RNA sequence: UUUU
RNA sequence: GCCUGGAAAGU
RNA sequence: GGCUAAUCCCCCAUGUGGACCCGCCCCUUGGGGUGUGUCCAAAGGGCUUUGCCCGCUUCCGGAUGGGCCCGCGUCCCAUCAGCUAGUUGGUGGGGUAAUGGCCCACCAAGGCGACGACGGGUAGCCGGUCUGAGAGGAUGGCCGGCCACAGGGGCACUGAGACACGGGCCCCACUCCUACGGGAGGCAGCAGUUAGGAAUCUUCCGCAAUGGGCGCAAGCCUGACGGAGCGACGCCGCUUGGAGGAAGAAGCCCUUCGGGGUGUAAACUCCUGAACCCGGGACGAAACCCCCGACGAGGGGACUGACGGUACCGGGGUAAUAGCGCCGGCCAACUCCGUGCCAGCAGCCGCGGUAAUACGGAGGGCGCGAGCGUUACCCGGAUUCACUGGGCGUAAAGGGCGUGUAGGCGGCCUGGGGCGUCCCAUGUGAAAGACCACGGCUCAACCGUGGGGGAGCGUGGGAUACGCUCAGGCUAGACG
């Protein structure tokens, strides 16, 4: 079961994730299928959350469940909003 | 047997020029001619023409030099200084346009034979098609 | 050589021979002693230098040289090898580390101190 | 896509198979000179169709046996020993160059 | 701790003037003023023709010995310059000048570089507002370098910044003596400085 | 010690047995199916070839024979049966075969 | 014989 | 110890 | 031995469908469709119980992961030259998810090797990493990919998947219990111990965050991980104070006994004020959940931090670590005394036997600085294995000479093919790293964001000068 989750990339006391599509069984920071965003827990910059959707929507269009945190951020970018 | 004519021709030239000869024959061969053609164009030689000796076809090649210098050794400067063969039999050398060389930071030439024909480097670079290097000359 | 030949045999590389088989290649090797003989210099030198035979931890029995004015090296003391040739005494390729184990560094040494292992003298 | 090679049929003894010598050719990685070099592939010929010394196309294929992963696509040129000969002789050069020496 | 010690002496060892004490190194006492012979016993004795290397080394020191920096820091800056575009030798200087600690001196909020350096590790300075206690900080072009709205009212500062009234300042720089403000305009281009040094040797020195 | 999920082993053997069972059954039949054709008993041979078939697919259902394994078994069997059944005979009850 |  | 520049030998 | 429940096992049914044999059609290795025959399904549980949820069964497909196969590439020795019987191929068979001497019976007598087989040595491979002008050389540690191993060897069961690190069985070596019969074990998981060594850390905190397993969820587990701790082991930032201050204290040193040196250095005056104290005090954490809307979209609310009373903010506030190497030339920095081929130095050339800038000490000087030196190892310099980029008359180096096998090399002209060679397009070349720009931590080291490049390799199309091949022709090479 492929997933859409977050991967650690910052430093000590410094995080930075990648909203990435991988196969559950991989290491967290191991090899993934496709990066599809990044999240900055501390909004250190005027930009802490890009995502893209045409893509997210793709993997969602096929398996790839997302971590709850994944979804959270992943949604904040209206991956689901269809008003 | 004549291992490699081209090498041979460039040599014949390399030689005669040093003794300051006027002409200098060489066994005729289309390609050889094609080479000379450039030399002429690039202004390294007073040109050349087809001839006959013993009854076989040669290429009188009219050499070019500088003017008498002053003081010791009034021998003219060689219009053609350097001039060596690069791709010899058993060690063919091929370059793709992106690899063609800067013969003498500009002042020299390099003769490539290409699928478009024999031609100077910049010429090649122009038509954008490398091939076989034939002889750094300058 | 012709290219063809170069293609056939190529170029022999070069195995660089060591000069300090303290083995394990390690920086230093621990040993113990045997002799504490004196040695005559060669070439145009004359004197008597503090040498030592050593049964190493690497199962070796190499001869190490003792530096500095005077020593305290017993005949059953644990010394420390650090390798260093010695022009005058052919055969002695390793030095001792005056300052560890039973090396008890040189005494009353002001200048080059870290070499000869001696704690800094106080100025009361 | 499925690889394809060309070469002569240096061996025929094996039933339903053929040794196909395939000469490759290229520039030396470091010294330049284009060194020629080769390899022998055992093609699978089901109708003992092809004979000795015929150039053929060799096609990459699902396994027929250990030491046998190719089928004979088709016949390129028919008959022409020499090539075989050069091959047979080299096998001969080997002669006794070990205790006494090869032969000439 | 960059150097720290007999300074108006290095002036002597370099046989020229570097002005390490800011003031005083201006009056009849920078020693170079009568006693230009380097330190030590063998100072007055006749000099021996120097080695190409000798020179190289002396020059690098002179210049690096001015800004009072570590061979370490110094080196990394040059190595950084090497890696960049433009007449490397120059650029080096640029970086060198952008060292805030320098700038605070360039704007004379302090007598010399040393003293300047201290007014920084002590927070008396600022850039765009926020405080900064890193001499090594590299002022970009367009940053404002003032004084602590609190620390402003200091003797040392008033004293110095006051004596800066109607004083001409570097062309790549400018200031407002009024509110202790200031400003970094452009990277002083080679010509702008008058450093008693052939930096084109500092280049040579780092090769061999 | 005691890593409470030894239960898996425990379970393991319990299964091993249920499996071994199903197969042995398939084999003994399969073999049987042959001797009948082999000899010539057509209607009879078919009848068993049939059971065999079933027994197999059956096994295929659980984590036993599973897959094409089931399939092979079948073909390999329906193969020879039809074959040795060739020396006279003719589908007397055309059990599982067709023509 | 040795050594500068 | 003597001599040699100083040694080894010799005394 | 006996009793018993189930989503545990079994039989009969329904057969969308699907499996298998024979025939047929399209395709073309075992792909797709079709007809008769035969064969094969299922599980139930939950509540807001009469419809919703978790779940089961059969088939087609998506996605992710993987097996198998092939071209090319991958160290040293030829003081290793012949190797091979399941060995090479065939037919039938077994076996697997699947091809295959993978394994078997039978038939054939092959298969590989100097382009280096076979044997010996050594070794996880790669992205990369160090070095280098580049070509290269060296290396494969942290991080990421693949491989292999789990005391040594062998084996298989169960499973979608294993021949399975914390599962099983046997043989072995060793440790412990032992009523001597027979048993229990396996840190190359975290930490810790002991040994070996020149040398390598805490029996730490927590699940809060990220990720994972199971569960509807609540939640549980999680030595993965997130943090702290010990080690200047490395990199980066910072302090040991700033301004003044005699034509110049003293002490030590040198002296042409006038003086010269350490030295603006100190003492001392004034300023700032690391440490250290007091107050406040963080992001990282908003989801799962719950309520509103239908458990969707959207909205609302609540809970929850190990690091931490830490970072950071304001206040007060003390002049408060400096050491190590070298000073004959190479190599930047010189004078006195001690000592006399001694004691000793030493990277190389070399210094010391009575004036030593080379030994040891002091003064002074150079270098670098919480570091500095030493040993070891790698690239460099070294065009000193030379492809770029070397040589062989006398320096090391032409084989004692020939004949000729393989191989390398191959004159002039025309045409064909297009292997080499060159050009265009496209695919590939993961991330990290590297390089440029910008951004986040006060700077930096560190990190983030975006960009550009890239050899080689595959596919499609093109060019034909040179090389190759085929075909014709020539006579200047060669031969007669
Ligand atoms: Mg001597
Ligand atoms: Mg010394
Ligand atoms: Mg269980
Ligand atoms: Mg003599
Ligand atoms: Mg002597
Ligand atoms: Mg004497
Ligand atoms: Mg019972
Ligand atoms: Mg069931
Ligand atoms: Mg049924
Ligand atoms: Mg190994
Ligand atoms: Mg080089
Ligand atoms: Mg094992
Ligand atoms: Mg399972
Ligand atoms: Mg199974
Ligand atoms: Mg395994
Ligand atoms: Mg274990
Ligand atoms: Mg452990
Ligand atoms: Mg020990
Ligand atoms: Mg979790
Ligand atoms: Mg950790
Ligand atoms: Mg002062
Ligand atoms: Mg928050
Ligand atoms: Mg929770
Ligand atoms: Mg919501
Ligand atoms: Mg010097
Ligand atoms: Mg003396
Ligand atoms: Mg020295
Ligand atoms: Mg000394
Ligand atoms: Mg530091
Ligand atoms: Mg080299
Ligand atoms: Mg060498
Ligand atoms: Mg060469
Ligand atoms: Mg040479
Ligand atoms: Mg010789
Ligand atoms: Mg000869
Ligand atoms: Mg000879
Ligand atoms: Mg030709
Ligand atoms: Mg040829
Ligand atoms: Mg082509
Ligand atoms: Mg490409
Ligand atoms: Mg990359
Ligand atoms: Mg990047
Ligand atoms: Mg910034
Ligand atoms: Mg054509
Ligand atoms: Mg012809
Ligand atoms: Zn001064």
């Amino acid at each position: 079961m492929v997933k859409i989750r977050l991967a650690r990339f910052g430093s000590k006391h410094n995080p930075h994730y990648r909203i990435v599509v991988t196969d559950a069984r991989r290491k967290r920071d191991g090899k993934y299928i496709e990066k599809i965003g990044y999240y900055d827990p501390r909004k250190t910059t005027p930009d802490w959350l890009k995502v893209d959707v045409e893509r997210a929507r793709y993997w969602l269009s096929v398996g790839a469940q997302p971590t709850d945190t994944a979804r959270r951020l992943l949604r904040q970018a209206g991956v689901f909003r269809q008003e | 047997m004549l291992t490699d004519p081209i090498a041979d021709m460039l040599t014949r030239i390399r030689n005669a020029t040093r003794v300051y000869k006027e002409s200098t024959d060489v066994p005729a061969s289309r390609f050889k001619e094609e080479i000379l053609r450039i030399l002429a164009r690039e202004g390294f030689i007073k040109g050349y023409e087809r001839v006959d000796v013993d009854g076989k076809p040669y290429l009188r090649v009219y050499l070019k030099y500088g003017p008498r210098r002053q003081g010791p050794d009034p021998r003219p400067e060689q219009v053609i200084h350097h001039i060596r063969r690069i791709s010899k039999p058993g060690r063919r050398v091929y370059v793709g346009v992106k690899e063609i060389p800067r013969v003498r930071r500009g002042l020299g030439i390099a003769i490539l034979s290409t699928s478009k024909g024999v031609l100077t480097d910049r010429e090649a670079r122009k038509l954008g098609v490398g091939g076989e290097l034939i002889c750094e000359v300058w | 050589p012709t290219i063809n030949q170069l293609v056939r045999k190529g170029r022999e590389k070069v195995r660089k021979k060591s000069k300090v088989p303290a083995l394990k290649g390690a920086p230093f090797r621990r040993g113990v002693c045997t002799v504490v003989r004196t040695v005559t210099p060669k070439k145009p030198n004359s004197a008597l230098r503090k040498v030592a035979k050593v049964r190493l931890t690497s199962g070796y029995e190499v001869t190490a040289y003792i530096p500095g004015e005077g020593h305290n090296l017993q005949e059953h003391s644990v010394v420390l090898i650090r390798g260093g040739r010695v022009k005058d005494l052919p055969g002695v390729r390793y030095h001792i580390v005056r300052g560890v184990y039973d090396a008890a560094g040189v005494k009353d040494r002001k200048k080059s101190r870290s070499k000869y292992g001696t704690k800094k003298p106080k100025e009361a | 896509p499925k690889k394809v090679l060309t070469g002569v049929v240096v061996s025929d003894k094996m039933q339903k198979t053929v040794t196909v010598l395939v000469e490759r050719q290229f520039p030396h990685p470091l010294y330049g000179k284009v060194i020629k070099r080769s390899k022998k592939y055992l093609a699978h010929d089901p109708e003992e169709k092809y004979k000795l010394g015929d150039v053929v196309e060799i096609i990459e294929s699902r396994p027929i046996s250990k030491r046998k992963r190719f089928r004979v696509l088709r016949l390129v040129e028919s008959g022409r020993m020499d090539l075989v000969e050069k091959y047979l002789i080299r096998r001969q050069n080997y002669q006794s160059l070990s205790k006494r020496g090869g032969k000439a | 701790g960059r150097y720290i010690g007999p300074v108006c002496r290095l002036c002597r060892r370099e046989g020229v003037k570097l002005y390490l004490k800011g003031e005083r190194c201006y009056s009849p006492k920078c020693a170079m003023e009568r006693r230009p012979y380097p330190p030590g016993q063998h100072g007055q004795k006749r000099a021996r023709r120097p080695s190409d290397y000798a020179v190289r080394l002396r020059e690098k020191q002179k210049l690096r010995r001015i800004y009072g920096i570590s061979e370490r820091q110094f080196r990394n800056l040059f190595e950084e310059a090497s890696k960049k575009k433009g007449v490397t030798g120059s650029v080096f200087l640029g970086l060198l000048e952008s060292r805030l600690d320098n700038v605070v001196y360039r704007l004379g909020f302090a007598v010399s570089r040393r003293q300047a350096r201290q007014l920084v590790r002590h927070g008396h300075i600022t850039v765009n507002g926020r405080r900064v206690d890193l001499p090594s900080y590299r002022v970009r072009p367009g940053d404002e370098i003032a004084v602590a709205e609190k620390s402003r009212n200091l003797e040392l500062i008033r004293q110095n910044l006051e004596a800066m009234k109607g004083r001409k300042v570097g062309p790549w720089l400018s200031l407002d003596v009024e509110g202790m403000k200031g400003k970094f305009l452009r990277l002083p281009d080679r010509e702008d400085l008058a450093l008693p040094v052939n930096e084109q040797l500092v280049i040579e020195f780092y090769s061999r | 010690r005691n890593l409470s999920a030894l239960k898996r082993h425990r379970q393991s053997l319990k299964r091993r047995l249920r499996n071994k069972a199903k197969k042995s059954a398939i084999k003994t039949l399969s073999k049987k199916a042959i001797q009948l054709a082999q000899e010539g008993k057509a209607e009879e041979a078919l009848k068993i070839m049939r059971k065999a078939e079933s027994l197999i697919d059956k096994a295929a259902k659980g984590s036993t024979l599973h897959k094409n394994a089931a399939a092979r078994r079948k073909s390999r069997l329906m193969r020879k049966v039809r074959q040795l059944l060739e020396a006279a005979g003719a589908p007397l009850i055309g059990g599982g075969l067709s023509a």
